C-alpha cells in the first residue's frame, strides 16, 4: 500500500 | 508418598521467601536489559561467523573455479605440446573439483536462506529491546508517584 | 522464541505486572481515605466559594 | 521524570519529523526501498508517543 | 531450581549496587577520553607500519 | 616445495587461514552497517553533489 502511495506521489 | 508432597510444600515456601528479596523491579530490570543486549551480541557474533564462513566457502569455490581454469589452460597447453600424459592429469583434476564445487554451491544456498531468516529474526530482536528500554522510563514514573503517595498517606 | 522463565523477557513482564497493579491500588486506597473525610472536602469547597 | 518523558516525547516527534523528511527525500530520489524503511519507523513511534 | 532463582536475585542486587557505586560523570568520561586517544594511537601505529 | 609438516610450512598455512577468516568476519560486521538504509542514502546524496 505504501509503495502504491509512493507511486501515486511520483507521477506528478 | 507423604515425603514427596512435603518436599513440594517446602520448595514453595522457600521460593516465596526468595522472590520477596528480589521483588523490586528496578534491580531486575537493569540486569535483564544488560543480558538481552549481551545475548543479541552473541547471536550477532555467531551470525557474523556464519557469514564469514559462507564468504570463505565462496572464496574457496572461487578458488576452485580458478584452479579448474588453470587446469584447463594446462590441458590446452598439453594439446599444443602433443604429449598425451600431460592431458590425462588435467582431466582427472577437473572432474573431482566440479563435483566438490556443486556440493559447495548446494550447501551455500541452504546456508544463505538460513542467514536471510536469521537477519529477519535479528531485526525483530533489535526492535524488541528498544521497546523494552522505553518501558522502563514509563515504569519508573508510575513507581515514583506510588512511593510519594505512601509518605502522603501516613500524614 | 520460547519465552521461557529462564529468559530475561519473561521474568521482566511478570514482575512488572505485579508491581504496577500494587502501585495503582495503593494510590487508589489513598484517594478513598480522602473521600471518607467529608469535612476536609467541605473545607476546600468553602475556600473556593470564599475565593469567588 | 515527567519532564524527561516529555523530552523523550519531544525527541520522538522530532525523530518522526526526521523520518518524514527522509521519506520525502526518498520520493524525490525515486527509490522504493528508502521509503519503506521510513514508514515502518513512523508507525511504531506514533503508538509509543500516544501511550506516553 | 531454587538456586537459579537465588542467582537472579543476587545478580540484581549486585548489579544495583554496582551501577550506583561507579556512576560518576567526570571520572567515567576522563577514563573514556584516555581510552579513545590510546586506541587512536594504536591505529596510527598500524597506519605507520603500513606506510613503512 | 612439499608443503610438508615442516615447522615453517605449517605456520604459514595457519597464518593464512586466520587472516582470511578475520577478513570475512570483519566484512560480516561491516555488512550489517551497510545494510541500513541511512548509510546507503548518504552516499547517493554525496555522489550527486560531487557531480554538480
Amino acid at each position: 500500500d505504501e509503495l502504491a502511495a509512493l507511486k501515486a506521489q511520483m507521477l506528478p | 508418598m507423604g515425603l514427596f508432597d512435603r518436599i513440594k510444600r517446602v520448595v514453595s515456601s522457600n521460593l516465596n521467601d526468595l522472590v520477596n528479596k528480589a521483588e523490586d523491579p528496578e534491580k531486575m530490570l537493569e540486569q535483564a536489559i544488560l543480558e538481552m543486549q549481551e545475548d543479541l551480541v552473541q547471536l550477532r557474533q555467531g551470525v557474523a561467523q556464519a557469514i564469514a564462513a559462507q564468504k570463505r566457502s565462496e572464496k574457496q569455490y572461487n578458488d576452485a573455479q580458478n584452479e579448474i581454469n588453470k587446469w584447463q589452460r594446462n590441458a590446452q597447453l598439453a594439446l599444443q605440446k602433443g604429449d598425451e600424459n600431460l592431458a590425462r592429469q588435467a582431466l582427472e583434476r577437473k572432474k573431482t573439483y566440479t563435483d566438490t564445487s556443486a556440493a559447495l554451491k548446494a550447501s551455500l544456498d541452504t546456508q544463505s536462506t538460513q542467514v536471510e531468516t536469521l537477519k529477519r529474526n535479528l531485526i525483530q530482536l533489535e526492535s524488541k529491546i528498544s521497546e523494552a528500554k522505553t518501558k522502563k522510563e514509563m515504569l519508573k514514573a508510575r513507581i515514583t508517584t506510588a512511593k510519594a503517595q505512601e509518605q502522603l498517606q501516613g500524614m | 522464541v520460547r519465552g521461557m522463565n529462564t529468559s530475561s523477557a519473561m521474568s521482566a513482564f511478570e514482575r512488572m505486572e505485579e508491581k504496577v497493579l500494587m502501585q495503582e491500588s495503593r494510590a487508589q486506597a489513598l484517594g478513598e481515605l480522602a473521600g471518607a473525610d467529608l469535612e476536609t472536602q467541605f473545607a476546600q469547597l468553602e475556600g473556593g466559594s470564599d475565593v469567588d
